[PDB]
């Protein structure tokens, strides 16, 4: 446990492989009111949707939209 | 003039003249700032605009609510941590 | 163990803005102002 | 560099079974011998950890300790995992340069041949 960070060289038996499914990046999200498109970047396990809005032109203003996420405009893996 | 300001002048932008008596001794208020918490070790900065009772030091050490794992998962800076 | 996520984005499209008269609309209006007053024979704000 | 140490050395003192060691000669220094059973997964610990500011372009320093390695009642000061130190600069984390030290715990059965005929076994734990 001292190899930390390095770039190393093993080799064994491929055992127990599993499934190719589409791993989640960032996700694009439609304002539907001020027009932009918000971006959230997940390093984690497990993550949150987030709120109603964060633009710059929904702030300072009374009434802030209200998103949804989008498929095709995602980065995916 | 100064001797009719009814309710119904208040919080409107209203125009006088008269004499002034005397002024005070100058204080100070503070606008950017950064703070600590006692334990957690956790920084922010705050800044006011409107310093015109406002605004005081919140009652949480705020490293709770936190949008990540390792940080999240590592108590309590309670009550009121923040030291200027 | 990673960093801290983070969030942004940017306005593209164009779209649902009636002239409401409001936060962000009276804003703009005052860019209209300073820059774009001029008096006779003189613009004076903006060569304050 | 810690530069530890062993302690061989026979004693009629403490060297009793661990069925009867319980609730006497606590915080003290006991020989134990019996069977290795049940060995855990082999995980590191992380120390020390090392940041990256990106705009002022300088390194940092920040350590984490636990109660286990110290062996004295100390103060525990807990500290969050750091993010946006001073100004705002993103603590861009880095690795290689942050230790890390192996860890591992166990549990060890007493002696069958010392053992009565039949009862139940009890058991403590080690970490190494």
């Amino acid at each position: 446990g001292d190899f930390l960070g390095q770039l190393i060289t093993v080799r064994g038996i491929i055992t127990r492989v599993s499934d190719v499914k589409p791993a989640v990046e960032v996700i694009a999200y439609t304002c539907d009111q001020c027009g932009y498109e918000v971006f959230q970047e997940v390093n984690s396990r497990t993550f949150t949707p987030l709120s109603e809005c964060t633009s710059e032109e929904c702030s300072q203003n009374q009434t802030k939209g209200q998103l949804f996420m989008s498929t095709r405009a995602s980065k995916f893996s | 003039p100064l001797r009719d300001l009814d309710s119904e002048h208040v919080s409107k932008i209203v125009r006088l003249s008269g004499i002034i008596i005397s002024t005070s001794v100058l204080s100070s208020r503070a606008t950017y700032l950064s703070i600590m918490c006692r334990n957690c070790r956790h920084t922010t900065s705050i800044t006011i605009n409107n310093f015109n009772n406002t605004v005081s030091l919140p009652r949480s050490c705020l490293s709770t609510i936190e949008s990540e794992s390792s940080m999240a998962n590592e108590k309590n800076c309670g009550p009121d941590p923040y030291i200027i | 163990s990673f960093d801290r996520p983070e969030i942004y984005s940017a306005p593209v499209l164009q779209g649902e803005s009636p002239n409401d008269d409001d936060n962000t609309e009276i804003i703009k209006s005052f860019k209209n102002f300073i820059l774009e007053f001029r008096l006779d024979s003189q613009f004076i704000y903006r060569d304050q | 560099h810690p530069w530890k140490l062993s302690f061989k050395g026979s004693f009629g003192a403490h060297a009793l079974s661990p069925r009867t060691l319980t609730a006497q000669h606590l915080n003290k220094l006991v020989s134990v011998e019996g069977i290795v059973t049940k060995t855990s997964l082999v995980r590191p610990k992380l120390i020390r950890s090392v940041h990256y500011a990106a705009k002022t372009g300088r390194f940092h320093y920040r350590d984490y300790t636990d109660a286990t390695t110290t062996l004295t009642t100390r103060i525990p000061t807990p500290a969050i995992y750091p993010t946006e130190d001073t100004e705002g600069n993103k603590l861009t984390t880095e690795y290689g340069y942050s230790t890390f030290i192996d860890h591992q715990r166990i549990t060890v059965q007493e002696m069958p041949e010392m053992a009565p005929a039949g009862q139940l076994p009890r058991s403590i734990d080690v970490i190494l």
